[PDB]
């Protein structure tokens, strides 16, 4: 698993890999790793995917009945901080997640990280998974806070890449998307065994 | 039951034409001493069902109680419906099962005969809950010892008479015999037919002590 | 693993700590703050297990709100440090412990500066300098050194340059920035950064 | 501990020993392990002292309970089915062994015997404690159909006293009831009564 | 100590068309080296365009299959409908969440139709997490099946499906997969889930 | 695995299984378990498979070199010696179990030998996995002095219900009947089970694999 | 485990008066690749080859210790050696570190220097040979192997058909393997001619 | 496994079952657990199967080179210090207890037992295996001096017959060897003549 | 000698005014069984030295062995020379000590007696190597029950006669029977003196169960 | 942990490690050299455990200078490679292992530039760029991004300061400087030291 998110002047990126194993054997390679919370937040899995999945339901659910009473949109602070208490809870008992939560308010965009031992940490620029020391090299000698936004396709898609090249338990499709002020798109889901020839030659 | 202390050995069971029939011995040991010599693994549940029950003694009797009285209770409406063997497989299914959870099992291995509508019944519940039927039975190490000698028999005669499966049952009594530490030479049977379930014991196998003259 | 130094002079308290949030082996930000606002002239200063820390500083902050809000007037240092080693001492035997360090730091109108020092266990010491983290064995050494309970404030800021440029020689771990703070009469105010 | 019970044609016999040791040191030598339940049922006891006493008590005040209400001598079945119970349902806590024996009108004179984990089962004659594995062979060959009373008397006592000379945690006095509708008689054998 | 769970084999499979789904299965109930029984099918009817198939421990099986059934009556009875396949994969999610520390220890895929006629497999893991496939084998010989599946209908490293060319593929994957497994393979359960409702099939293999 | 040996009137006879696993795999589906020791003693292995073939093949070396400088037969009491004091040498840790048969001037002999050095001279054994399916066999249908085909229809019931109620044990089925006048080493005797007949055509046609590089090596 | 410290697989299938054998090219330290070109077939004759699979360390130290043996037995003996003497010859030395053993499983593949028949087999991690008719495979993907090989081997294959049989089994078996593949590499041993191939595979 | 021999004046007599298990799993069920060490002296075994027969081996080989050199009939008491010696030296490692027995010119009819840890002992009866503990009060009630040749052989054969009915074990036949000057005569007790 | 099996229970010993006496009991029980009632665990070595052994039984009859060769090759000699009491205790502390250090020990503890030269000779050997001497000795549950028996009368009369001696030692045996589960009504007696090394059994003694009639 | 990277370019060899030596949480020392001479044209970069480093070091250092002195002429990188190889691979096995991590880099007349890699468990491969310990994980994805096998001096200098760079940012360990080597047809070259 590899998960990337980055921040510029024209909003958030976000990049995922799809490959899951059970072991040495790979159960899957067409995971969607990006998790669709609303059409205005995003989020990420990272470690169990059952425990991922389970808790940002919770978190979407959340959401809707708090902009249903307050007659507002939540927050990215606010949606992250939630989501922190309600793991904090469970602390022991063996729940293991990471996920970025990733939106654009008020406050311009945002980007949070959120583990299960207890952090939540704002910043500019993450990356989860088995294989982030390999996107950490690519993305910090890439990364400007006045990108393009092709530019920062382009950089993700190739941390993502380099990623996946090195790392065993890292590989199938590059998926990105990318966070507006009116909601976020889904940019491209680029298969990896293209990417090779598009960059090699 | 963390601990299964004093135990029975086995149960068999196999169905003919028109009924099943069921055997177990009379022996329960603790550990290798072979203590109780005259008790009974065999129950006749209500007029058409019967069960044998191997493992800890002490959760047989306590499954005898509740099982008795809940025939009992349920015979006092008297509205005309009674409990089948189905019925009594299901309910030992989820009672095992609902205590396996708890991490408090029932050290027990337990082999449902009946007979009802035409129809003939054996069910087989295991400790953790897991439960099925087939058309012969054996637990404990006649699982390994008995059940090649039943299934032989009935992949090329499908259909027996009331007399093979008898005479089927004491071979196989005598093979378990001769070749199992945790025996006895004193078993019991029990039949249920049209016309009823009866317990027939206590009997003896004949043995055969040759080979001790070629060594 | 953080470090945490506090100085306390004849009319304020100095304050600083490290800005590094490290997962593993790879640092995650540079720009962390350790350091929450209890008040207009009280700060407390938190390290330690992951989630406990936040968990612990906000639940003391709200509390410590509620309190000026109910009546009047606003806690003074004594009472806030004896409020939170109550807190720590009876959760200590529960099944939810709480593991962190803190370090205390106030002004009173009448009583004057003051630090605490806090670990894990709740107990609670009153001192001069005080400090924690890995790095706290080396830099001990030179405070006891070279420290007056006469000091001024530039000379305080140069000694706290003296420790840092030691954790800079001496010590394994990578830590590039310092925030610095200083509470007095006037509140609390923040200095500029120490960073090599 | 060796404890035993044979039935007769109007009764019952019950014998045991007379030590308890702690470890290799005999913390007494004159133990009574003969408990009157009630005017015409007893129990003999083994495995722990503490467990054992508690037990006996509680089916003591139960069983005189229940037959004030129904003005009635009760059975040796209700007694021996109400030590069942509490033996089965905390089979994981205590560690006892014992024999039920007795003398009611509508049966005679009955024997059963609860074993560890909870079990009951009648016998003619029963034997339990640590020292009956040294005498299955002789119960086995000596004892027959059609035994008197004194006939009784005298094949428990040498029964006894072979489990005596051969196990370590068994010695002291022979004690011996018998149970019939008359009474209850009781009686010791002492050193030089013991058989040799 | 006493140890709650046991292992009794099993191979399920799941081929998703486009108008139909065929879920199939072996019948062999085992222990150990032992065998238990030769005619214990691992496919359940859910509803008439809906099928599950469970695999692992064979009591957590039993129960699962009951609870599913309540439910299904549950929601009928409060909201007047037939659950979706949707519906009931989104369930039995939360339904095999529940018991998070201490799992059900069991494979479950669900094949049926959607609510446009097109076929549909999920495919979930023992605590819950779900997956819409195209086809999914699952249990014993889960790797030995997959890449033949990989290569036949995925087209996988070369230069639509009818019925038949399904049927023959289960048929064959099967075939090869008894010669190499222990666990698997006394007869050949098949269930074919069309416009027509459920069709099934039974087919013999080794019996050693 | 399941091996079984009887003695009738004349002589000996040995069969065993083919099927060899590793985990819960098949490995190979026409493995060798009756080992030749001697012209008129023969082996069959259970346990360990490197164990069971190199304890073989030692011991019959050393039996070639000793009829060599006798010039006679050997005794199956000789093999058996050497077969249980080598294993009794290391104590367990070959992981061999032996079903040891020949006929000599003393007439038919059988002897069973476990991995710690154990020996039993029987008129009928059985080891492996499925050692008490094939036993209950042998206990229901055993005679003293049966005849050639009666032994050969006892030992096929024995090893068949051996591989039909074990999941260790599978495929094909091998005898060896050693008399005083010949040796008769069948293989296979009987085929119980056959591989399914294939339903579709998975030929790959030729240029459907990519290919980045290639050499001719012209020897 | 420690056969899947650094991954690989290696098979080896038999045709008509023809062999084929094949291996992944990888090397790396659990989940981490360090290169790609990494050597697991070795040639031991005019027309015979050996594979070894398992941990690295012991790959490499199998192939010089059996160079050495056959080196000094075919200059003692003066001809070539045969399949079944290089088969036995690799139990022993496999054998003799009982107790100790190396952690490696060899596959060999040949034809018979006299009359050019075709000869596959493999052997364990303590040797114990295991000679077959149609095809063996080792590695960490094993399972996947014995899978595609049972549904696509049909018998008498000539070297175009068992060309791509060999290579369509190795690619679908490491596709589902995490730490095996970025590569494959084929070997087509026939009568006059040795034909070696690299094949074009995913490299994530 | 049950073994015994008993003295009478001229020989010794000796007895055992045939059941040899793995477990819960009945092995053998004719097994010959009476070696002959010598024309007279004969050993009973018990314990691990592959130590026994090793042992016996090994004194046989030992015994029948001394007394080859000798040039005379072996004593008892020889062959019981052989068995005594490798006991004793490898104890850490074998598992094996044994009864020797048999008749020399200079000293009459011996039994000795060698147990677990390679002691050595002289007595009347001597009996041995897993399965005596439940004939130890028997054998002391009785025994009696000055039995004849055929008042031994039925009072072996009732001890073993009711160890066998009682142990899980043991089981099988019963086999007897008497031992006198004459020579030895050895006699097995099928299922319908084993007492009952 | 990792473990024990068959064991002994006791030793006593106590000197008087012209020489020693030591005392045991004829059982070896092997755990709780009380398996062997006539072995007896007193040895003589020479004409002035006498031997008592507590612990595993092979170990001691090994040690007897080893000692009795030993005596035996000096007295061929033929040179006036004869081992003290002292020089055996002296030999034996150093025998144990040796195996210690090997991690392999003598499951025992030993009582020296003597007389030689007008001077008498108590000593006691421990399984470690612990070596000493006093005017009275008694190894494992007697060092609790006998022990402070013995060392009462040993203070108000520091010298003893052979009666006094003799009596005190059937006085401990007694006690030692009531309240020790090891123990056996039967022992044996050895006495060095003047004269030479006499040994007296088996003997047994009275004993008194009235309380058994309070309760 | 210390940080090893060697790269490989079309007439040249350029190699870097740190200077750090770190015992328990403090600087020991900080110009540390971990890079040994085997020869005017062959490195030999070891790290890992304390005391095996060294000792396996002059080793090997003696051997390939004795094979020099004897023969007359000097190993080539290829045998001395697989010697170090054979070396640790025959230790593995014995009482006495080595835990150690090596690069070798060297320069052949004919063969040109070589670069090899090997962990502890004796592992041999040929690389064109290669690195050992944590930092390895950062950096081989810039090394992969950035590498092409035409290189130049000056290019190849710039990509290791960009590696170096990085692991200053990211990395929670304190690496301050590294020495910088370089291997080509005239000798060993040692360029500027690498300072932050």
């Amino acid at each position: 698993t590899t998960t990337l998110a980055f921040k510029f002047r024209h909003g958030v990126i976000v990049a995922a890999d799809s490959r899951a194993t059970a072991g040495a054997y790979i159960a899957s390679q067409t995971v969607k790793k990006v998790i669709e919370i609303n059409p205005y937040l995003l989020g990420t899995m990272a470690g169990g995917a059952a425990d991922c999945s389970f808790w940002e339901r919770l978190l979407a659910r959340q959401c809707r009945i708090y902009e249903l009473r307050n007659k507002e949109r939540i927050s990215v602070a606010a949606a992250s901080k939630l989501l922190a208490n309600m793991v904090y809870q469970y602390k022991g008992m063996g729940l293991s997640m990471g996920t970025m939560i990733c939106g654009w308010d008020k406050r311009g965009p945002g980007l949070y990280y959120v583990d299960s031992e207890g952090n939540r940490i704002s910043g500019a620029t993450f990356s989860v998974g088995s294989g982030s020391v390999y996107a950490y090299g690519v993305m910090d000698r890439g990364y400007s806070y006045d990108l393009e936004v092709e530019q920062a396709y382009d950089l993700a898609r190739r941390a993502i890449y380099q990623a996946t090249y090195r790392d065993a338990y890292s590989g199938g499709a590059v998926n990105l998307y990318h966070v507006r002020e009116d909601g976020w798109i889904r940019v491209s889901s680029d298969n990896v065994a293209d990417l090779h020839e598009k960059y090699s030659g | 039951t963390q601990n299964p202390m004093v135990t029975g050995t086995s149960v068999l069971g196999v169905k003919f034409e028109g009924g099943v029939v069921i055997a177990a011995d009379m022996l329960g040991s603790y550990g290798s001493l072979a203590r109780f010599r005259n008790i009974s693994r065999i129950m006749r549940v209500n007029n058409s069902t019967m069960l044998g029950a191997s493992g800890d003694y002490a959760d047989f009797q306590y499954l005898k109680q509740v099982l008795g009285q809940m025939v009992i209770d349920e015979e006092l409406l008297g509205d005309g419906h009674s409990y089948s063997p189905r019925a009594i497989h299901s309910w030992l299914t989820r009672a095992m099962y609902s205590r396996r959870s708890k991490m408090n099992p029932l050290w027990n291995t337990m082999v449902i005969g009946g007979y009802a509508d035409g129809e003939s019944f054996l069910g087989y519940v295991d400790m953790l809950g897991v439960a099925y039927e087939a058309p012969s039975l054996a637990t404990g190490y006649g699982a390994y010892l008995a059940q090649p000698l039943l299934r032989e028999v009935l992949e090329k005669q499908p259909v027996l008479s009331q007399t093979e499966a008898r005479d089927l049952v004491e071979r196989c009594m005598r093979v378990l015999y001769y070749r199992d530490a945790r025996s006895y030479n004193r078993f019991q049977t029990a039949t249920v037919t049209e016309k009823g379930v009866e317990i027939e014991g206590p009997l003896s196998t004949e043995t055969n002590w040759d080979i001790a003259h070629m060594i | 693993m953080e470090y945490l130094i506090g100085i306390q002079g004849p009319d304020y308290v100095l304050v600083a700590s490290d800005r590094v949030a490290a997962s593993n082996i790879v640092q995650m930000k540079d720009d962390h703050d350790k350091m929450f606002k209890m008040s207009e002239k009280i700060l407390l200063l938190c390290v330690g297990e992951a989630g406990d820390t936040v968990q612990f500083a906000e639940y003391i902050q709200k509390n410590v709100q509620l309190y000026k809000m109910r009546n009047g007037y606003e806690l003074s240092p004594t009472a806030a440090a004896n409020f939170t080693r109550r807190n720590l001492a009876d959760c200590l035997r529960s099944r939810t412990p709480y593991h962190v360090n803190l370090l205390l730091a106030g002004y009173d109108e009448h009583e004057g500066p003051a630090l605490y020092y806090m670990d894990y266990l709740a107990a609670l010491a009153k001192a001069p300098f005080a400090a924690h983290g890995y790095g706290a064995f080396l830099t001990l050494s030179i405070l006891d050194r070279y420290y007056t309970p006469t000091i001024s404030r530039e000379r305080a800021v140069e000694l706290l340059r003296k420790c840092l440029e030691e954790l800079q020689k001496r010590f394994i771990l990578n830590l590039p920035t310092f925030s610095v703070r200083i509470i007095d009469k006037n509140g609390i105010h923040d200095l500029d950064n120490i960073s090599f | 501990t060796t404890i035993m019970a044979v039935q007769f044609d109007g009764g019952v016999v019950l014998g045991a020993d007379s030590r308890t040791t702690t470890g290799s040191y005999i913390a007494n030598r004159v133990t009574d392990k003969l408990t009157p339940i009630h005017d015409r049922i007893f129990c003999c006891r083994s495995g722990s002292a503490a467990d054992t006493q508690a037990v006996a008590d509680a089916v003591t005040y139960q069983l005189g309970f229940h037959s004030i209400e129904l003005n009635e001598p009760p059975l040796v079945h209700t007694a021996a089915s109400l030590f069942k119970e509490m033996c089965y349902r905390y089979r994981e806590d205590l560690m006892a062994g014992i024999i039920i024996a007795g003398w009611d009108p509508q049966e005679g004179g009955q024997g059963y015997s609860v074993p560890m984990g909870g079990m009951m089962v009648r016998q003619s004659f029963a034997i339990g404690g640590s020292g009956s594995s040294y005498i299955y062979g002789y119960v086995d060959a000596t004892y027959r159909e059609g035994m008197t009373k004194e006939e009784c008397l005298q094949f428990t006592a040498n029964a006894l006293a072979l489990a005596m000379e051969r196990d370590g945690s068994s010695g002291g006095v022979i004690r011996l009831a018998a149970i019939a509708e008359s009474g209850v008689e009781r009686q010791v054998l002492l050193g030089d009564q013991i058989p040799k | 100590r006493f140890s709650p769970y046991v292992f009794n084999g099993g191979t399920i499979l799941a081929i998703a068309g486009e108008d139909f789904a065929i879920v199939a299965s072996d019948t062999r109930l085992s222990e150990g080296f032992s065998i238990h029984t030769r005619d214990s099918p691992k496919c359940y009817k859910l509803t008439d365009k809906t099928v599950i198939g469970c695999s692992g421990f064979h009591g957590d099986c039993l129960t699962l299959t009951k609870i599913i059934e309540a439910r299904l009556k549950m929601y009928k009875h409060s909201n007047n409908k037939a659950m979706t396949t949707g519906a009931i994969a989104a369930m039995l999610s939360t339904i095999l969440y529940s018991r998070r520390f201490f799992p059900y220890y069991v494979y479950n895929i669900i094949g049926g139709l959607d609510e446009e006629g097109k076929g549909a497999v999920y495919s979930f893991d023992p605590v819950g997490s779900y997956q819409r496939d195209s086809f999914k084998a699952g249990g014993s010989a889960s790797a030995m099946l997959q890449p033949l599946l990989d290569n036949q209908v995925g087209f996988k490293n070369m230069q639509p499906l009818s019925l038949d060319r399904a049927m023959r593929l289960v048929k064959d994957v099967f075939i090869s997969a008894a010669e190499r497994d222990v666990y698997t393979g006394d007869a050949l359960r098949i269930c074919i889930v069309t416009k027509e409702g459920i069709r099934e099939e039974t087919v013999s293999l080794r019996k050693d | 695995t399941t091996i079984a040996g009887v003695v009738y009137k004349d002589g000996i006879v040995l069969g065993a299984d083919t099927r060899a696993t590793e985990g819960m795999v098949v490995a190979d589906k026409n493995c060798s378990k009756i080992h030749f020791i001697s012209p008129n003693i023969y082996c069959c292995g259970a346990g360990t498979a490197a164990d069971t073939d190199m304890t073989t093949q030692l011991i019959s070396s050393n039996l070639e070199l000793h009829s060599l400088s006798t010039g006679r037969l050997p005794r199956v009491v000789t093999a058996n010696r050497m077969l249980k004091q080598m294993l009794f040498r290391y104590q367990g840790y070959i992981g061999a179990a032996l079903v040891l048969g020949g006929v000599d001037v003393t007439g038919p002999h059988l002897y069973s030998i476990y991995p710690h050095g154990s020996t039993d001279k029987l008129p009928y054994v059985t080891m492996g996995s499925g050692s008490l399916a094939a036993m209950a066999v042998f206990e229901d249908k055993f005679r003293p002095d049966m005849e050639e085909e009666e032994a050969k229809n006892l030992v096929s019931e024995a090893i068949a219900a051996g591989i039909f109620n074990d999941l260790g044990s599978g495929s094909n089925i091998d005898l060896c009947v050693i008399s005083k006048n010949k040796l008769d080493f069948l293989r296979p005797y009987t085929v119980p089970n056959k591989k399914g007949t294939r339903l579709g055509r998975y030929r790959c046609e030729k240029g459907t694999t990519a290919v980045l590089t290639e050499k001719i090596t012209p020897l | 485990s420690i056969m899947s410290y650094n991954g690989g697989a290696v098979m080896a299938m038999k045709g008509k008066n023809c062999v084929a054998i094949a291996a992944d090219r990888r090397f790396g330290i659990q989940a981490q690749m360090v290169t790609t070109d990494f050597q697991k077939i070795f040639p031991m004759g005019d027309r015979l080859y050996i594979g070894l699979a398992g941990l690295a360390t012991d790959v490499q130290t199998v192939a010089q210790r059996l160079k050495f043996r056959l080196n000094l037995y075919e200059l003692k003996e003066g001809r070539q050696i045969k399949p079944y003497t290089l088969m036995s010859m690799v139990a022993n030395l496999l054998y003799e570190k009982r107790f100790g053993p190396y952690y490696t499983e060899p596959v060999i593949a040949g034809l018979d220097p006299k009359t050019f028949k075709p000869f596959i087999c493999s052997l364990d991690l303590i040797g114990c040979p295991m000679v077959t008719d149609d095809f063996v495979v080792s590695g960490t993907c094993a399972e996947q192997m014995y899978g595609m090989c049972e549904s696509l081997w049909e018998p008498n294959m000539d070297p175009d058909h068992l060309f791509e049989t060999i290579s369509q089994a190795m690619l679908n078996a490491v596709d589902r393997d995490a730490v095996s593949g970025m590569g494959v590499i084929v070997h087509i041993i026939e009568k006059d001619k040795i034909t070696t191939r690299t094949l074009k595979a995913r490299m994530d």
